[PDB]
Formats: C-alpha cells, sequence, structure tokens
C-alpha cells in the first residue's frame, strides 16, 4: 500500500522527503498524462502503467493492497509469502523506489503548471 | 471513464477546462490529503469517497469504465443503459461537475505547495 511504498521511498532516498515526489513533472504524485520532463518524472509514468498492469487482476487495488517486503542497507526485497496481486503492485513499488535513487531531482521540475507543461 | 468527465465539466463549465482542476487545492487533480481548503476543493474530496466507494464493486474501474451518458443544454443526465459499476462512476462524476459549475474558482488555490497547504 501507499504507507509501504511511501516507506520505501524513505529507505532509498533518505535525504529527502516523500512529499517531494507527490507533486514533481506532470506524473508524480497526481493522475498523470502529458510528456515526461525528466528522468524521475519517468519513473513515475511506468509506476503507472505497472499499476494500470495490475488493475488486470481480479480484487486488486495497488493503492489498498498490503504485501510484505523489507528495506535493509538501502536494498528493498519483495517476500516470497506475496500472492499474485501484492507481488506485482510489491515489484512495482520496489523497481519504482529504485528509480527514484537514480534520477536526478530537478526543483524547477516541482508543482508546475500543467496546463501549460503537459498536455 | 476519465475523458467522460472532462466532457461533463465542459458541459457544466464550459468557460473552463479540467486542467484548471487539475491541480488545484488539496484533493483536486487526483490524490488528497489535509483539509480540503475550499468548497470547489471540497467537491473533489467528495469526489474521491465517491469513487472509493464504486471501487467497491467487483472489477469496476472508475477512470477506465466507459458509460452511458447525455449532455444538453448543461444538464447532465446518466442513461439507464449502465450496469452497476458504470451507473455507479456515471453518478460521481454527474454530482461533480454540478458541485464545480455551483463553487467559486479561487486563482490563488491553483497550483499550491502541498507539503505547506495539505499537511
Ligand atoms: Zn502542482
Amino acid at each position: 500500500n501507499t504507507y509501504q511504498f511511501q516507506n520505501m521511498i524513505q529507505c532509498t532516498v533518505p535525504k529527502r522527503s516523500w512529499r517531494d515526489f507527490a507533486d514533481y513533472g506532470c506524473y508524480c504524485g497526481r493522475g498523470g498524462s502529458g510528456t515526461p520532463i525528466d528522468d524521475l518524472d519517468s519513473c513515475c509514468q511506468v509506476h503507472d502503467n505497472c499499476y494500470n498492469s495490475a488493475r488486470e487482476q481480479g480484487g486488486c487495488r495497488p493503492k489498498q493492497k498490503t504485501y510484505t517486503y523489507q528495506c535493509k542497507a538501502g536494498g528493498l526485497s519483495c517476500s516470497g509469502a506475496n500472492n499474485s496481486c501484492a507481488a506485482t503492485t510489491c515489484d512495482c513499488d520496489r523497481l519504482a523506489a529504485i528509480c527514484f535513487a537514480g534520477a536526478p531531482y530537478n526543483d524547477n521540475n516541482y508543482n508546475i503548471d500543467l496546463k501549460a507543461r503537459c498536455q | 471513464n476519465t475523458w467522460q468527465f472532462k466532457n461533463m465539466i465542459s458541459c457544466t463549465v464550459p468557460s473552463r477546462s479540467w486542467w484548471d482542476f487539475a491541480d488545484y487545492g488539496c484533493y483536486c487533480g487526483r490524490g488528497g490529503s489535509g483539509t480540503p481548503s475550499d468548497d470547489l476543493d471540497r467537491c473533489c474530496q467528495t469526489h474521491d469517497n465517491c469513487y472509493n466507494e464504486a471501487e467497491k464493486i467487483s472489477g469496476c474501474n472508475p477512470r477506465f469504465r466507459t458509460y452511458s451518458y447525455a449532455c444538453t443544454a448543461g444538464t447532465l443526465t446518466c442513461t439507464g443503459r449502465n450496469n452497476a459499476c458504470a451507473a455507479s462512476v456515471c453518478d460521481c462524476d454527474r454530482n461533480a461537475a454540478i458541485c464545480f459549475a455551483g463553487a467559486p474558482y479561487n486563482d490563488s488555490n491553483y497550483n499550491i505547495d502541498l507539503q505547506a497547504r495539505c499537511n
């Protein structure tokens, strides 16, 4: 779920509050549309799509679904004791979190005017 | 169907685009948090709760479900040919568009820092 996904972000990006990824570019945090503006915003697009693929499974809601994972030394792992849905949404978050650690953060791309930037 | 929701907003508030509601307050756009900050935003918050309810229905994907409705001269009507899911979702959007056209649009509430406003 979100608190889990949010805790993952804190694991691989300790120098930055998750709130920083809540309104970044055209895809981070919000629902998403238009073209990404940087590698980070692109990570969020992939996360969006990942979640939409996790909806193809009956009664599978990424946002509310609880999974089993571990954050150690900065290294996320989704546990094997996870059903189909949890296993997929976890993997989505894991890959997203890892992508956030490598992508550079641009302040100019935080809380931008969507109407003029996304389309 | 996120797209049909855009048409509704236009059917009731032709002087604006959904973009004006894409990043407004704490709840409009997508993810909500904190105090509505505004009647208009309060509308968006209700819209979410509505979707959360509609999502209890089996395999009901509010964002992608295409429903049947009509916009005639500013009036929105969800038609009868919808099933359980489509009917519920159509009603949510329908109620939001009305709530939108009834609430004043505060420009100072577009694009705010969710971090220092929606905590
Ligand atoms: Zn914003």
